[PDB]
């Protein structure tokens, strides 16, 4: 049903949330903090098909 | 003591099993040092004019 198609398009194109490594509170002795992101969106036609 | 249903064992477990619950700052962004001694402070600004 159309609900299935809409739900699949919702879930596969998800917009994962950005985050950071080594954020406060932090362990003793942490010297490096780096932002990290994950791509979860469909890019072009091929993935959608 | 929050109850949580565990899939593998089939019996109820407690939140303490899968997490440590504490009371702490809502955000850990900022910190203060008054004379090298930890403390807390707030900055007062004045309206223009």
């Amino acid at each position: 049903s159309i609900s299935d198609v809409n739900n699949a398009i919702r879930e596969n194109n998800v917009e994962i949330a950005p985050g950071r490594l080594g954020d406060l509170p932090a362990e003793k002795g942490q010297l490096i903090t780096i932002p990290l992101s994950a791509q979860g969106q469909l890019s072009s036609l091929e993935q959608f098909k | 003591n929050i109850s949580l249903k565990s899939k593998t064992n089939g019996s109820v477990i407690k939140l303490s099993d899968v997490a440590n619950v504490e009371i702490g700052s809502q955000a850990y962004n900022f910190a203060i040092l008054e004379n090298g001694k930890p403390a807390t402070a707030a900055a007062i600004q004045l309206s223009p004019g």
